[PDB]
């Protein structure tokens, strides 16, 4: 259970390091909201909160579907 | 007799009646000629605004209206284009209420269901009856789904599947949900394997 603690912790870190790479070439981005990364760095997220502020605000599609396979939600209406 | 409950069973026992290939024209004439149809499809729709507009008595009368034409439809002839059209719309509208119900409207609408041509109606109210909530992305689960989401209960799955027994036999329209959908007749097949798949676990052979 540890196991399962620990695994999931890993591919939670792995979507921010996604985020926060995209942010670099994301040019809609200011250098100044560094805060965004020192957030990202920082510390793991919640999955909603990593969602509903970072998926939606960037439009990063392809983390937000990420995202929802681990949480593995299901609403096909949703994901389509 | 006026009272509700006396209506009801008044309509349950000249269900009765119609047995025969014969009683059931003469009941036919009863309320054609010397209540009328017209009548019972008006109790039909204000019942589905009392219950929309809301949104036991009343499934005591409505389960006996339709038990009753029921028995009549099944038993007659070119007369069941007449029933046809008329409860038939009225029929469609009582489906889209949730109503406990939904499957013994399906079951009446097949007993209407001809076997010509003019299957056409029939077709577009249920695939738009399915179709109308449902968001389908370009995949197939949505389209499951949309069946899944409608056809809630046990006894809606039964009804659908008399009524589409019934349309399936022998025809329907090309191109049929063109405009919503991926056209065709292909993912009502693709519903069944929610359905024959399941049925190996049922509850009660």
């Amino acid at each position: 259970e540890f196991l399962h603690e620990l695994e999931e912790k890993m591919e939670v870190a792995r979507i921010q390091l996604q985020i926060q790479e995209t942010l670099q070439r994301q040019y809609s981005h200011h250098s100044s909201v560094q805060d965004a990364v020192s957030q990202l760095d920082s510390e793991l997220m919640d999955i909603t909160k990593l969602y509903g502020e970072f998926a939606d605000p960037f439009k990063l599609a392809e983390c937000k579907l990420a995202i929802i396979h681990c949480a593995g939600y299901s609403d096909p209406i949703l994901v389509q | 007799l006026l009272p509700p409950t006396i209506y009801i069973p008044y309509l349950k026992m000249l269900q009765g009646l119609a047995n025969g290939p014969q009683c059931a024209h003469y009941c036919f004439s009863l309320l054609k000629v010397n209540v009328s149809w017209e009548h019972f499809f008006h109790s039909l729709m204000l019942y589905h605004e009392h219950l929309r507009k809301d949104l036991q008595k009343e499934q005591d009368g409505l389960i006996a209206f339709l038990q009753l034409t029921s028995t009549i439809i099944t038993w007659s002839e070119n007369a069941r284009l007449a029933l046809c059209e008329t409860p038939v719309v009225v029929i469609l509208g009582l489906l889209q209420c949730s109503i406990p119900l939904k499957a013994e409207l399906l079951k009446t609408l097949a007993a209407f269901g001809k076997s010509p041509e003019i299957a056409a109606s029939l077709w577009q109210s249920l695939e738009y009856t399915i179709l109308q909530t449902v968001r389908i992305p370009s995949g197939i689960e949505v389209e499951l789904n949309e069946i899944e989401s409608r056809c809630e209960e046990y006894p809606l799955t039964r009804a659908f599947c008399q009524l589409i027994s019934t349309l399936v036999e022998s025809s329907f329209p090309s191109n049929l949900g063109a405009g919503l959908r991926p056209p065709g007749f292909d993912p009502y097949l693709q519903f069944l394997r929610d359905s024959v798949f399941r049925f190996r676990t049922r509850a009660r052979a």
